[PDB]
């Protein structure tokens, strides 16, 4: 763990960095799983009919 | 997930089963389109001529 | 502590495997942003589309 | 596959937009006569005969 | 990049949503009267004629 010191800084920098981005973007991300959770059945729909 | 797994594999064998039509489709059409393009300004006097 | 060293073995094992195509994982939030704004922009200039 | 229709959205975009105007200037004149179109397509074979 | 990312496809997905709603249920129309005439006009006999 020690001689990895800066790999594990670098992610914990980067984690920090991408949960802060998620967070930020809360109702997005909710907004995004309600929509992607109907329009990936009418996209199947939509192929399936053209098959 | 359920609908991304019903989707992905409808639209991968979708895919899978037109692609390369479309490909070599749009790799001969090369011809044709310039050959059409080469005579294109005898195509509006033609129709009309017809008429 | 089995299970934290299964665990721990597999991680590296499965970062490793996610990681060598180091490229497209790097751009792959770029290119599904891009890909985004492309269709929203098709989508929105033609207007048309379905009369057509 | 992001990346790639990305980049063929990003070339063929304006191309795109001019086609389907094209398409559209083209098929108006069809659907205003497309009773006239019929009637020539079940008529020709008769003549062609 | 994630926050860019995030709005990106939430916008996109719903784009996607009116998108298929609005035209999907004639173009699958229209794909399928070109493949029955396309199939029409390339049997043996067409096919030789043309």
């Amino acid at each position: 763990q020690v001689n990895s010191g800066d790999a594990i800084q670098r992610w914990a920098a980067n984690l920090n960095t991408l949960a802060a981005q998620s967070a930020q973007n809360d109702e997005a991300l909710r907004s995004g799983l309600q929509q992607a959770a109907p329009t990936a059945d009418q996209l199947n729909a939509v192929f399936s009919d053209v098959r | 997930l359920v609908a991304a797994v019903g989707f992905g594999n409808t639209g991968g064998d979708i895919f899978e089963r037109g692609g390369p039509y479309l490909v070599r489709g749009a790799q001969d059409l090369l011809p044709t389109s310039a050959l059409l393009d080469e005579y294109s300004p005898a195509l509006f006097c033609t129709i009309r001529n017809y008429h | 502590s089995t299970q934290v060293n299964q665990l721990l073995v597999n991680a590296q094992t499965l970062l490793a495997a996610v990681n060598e195509r180091g490229r497209s994982v790097s751009l792959l939030l770029e290119r599904v942003s891009s890909v985004s704004r492309q269709v929203e922009g098709f989508v929105d200039e033609n207007p048309n589309l379905n009369h057509v | 596959a992001a990346g790639s229709l990305a980049d063929l959205l990003s070339d063929n975009r304006p191309l795109l937009k001019d086609t389907i105007g094209y398409l559209d200037v083209i098929q108006a004149p069809l659907v205003e006569q497309k009773q006239e179109v019929s009637d020539i397509l079940v008529q020709m074979p008769q003549a062609l005969k | 990049e994630l926050a860019n990312a995030l709005q990106d496809l939430n916008r996109v997905l719903k784009t996607t949503r009116e998108f298929l709603d609005r035209n999907g249920g004639v173009l699958t129309h229209d794909i399928d009267n070109l493949e029955q005439v396309t199939t029409a006009i390339l049997q043996p006999e067409p096919r030789d004629g043309l």
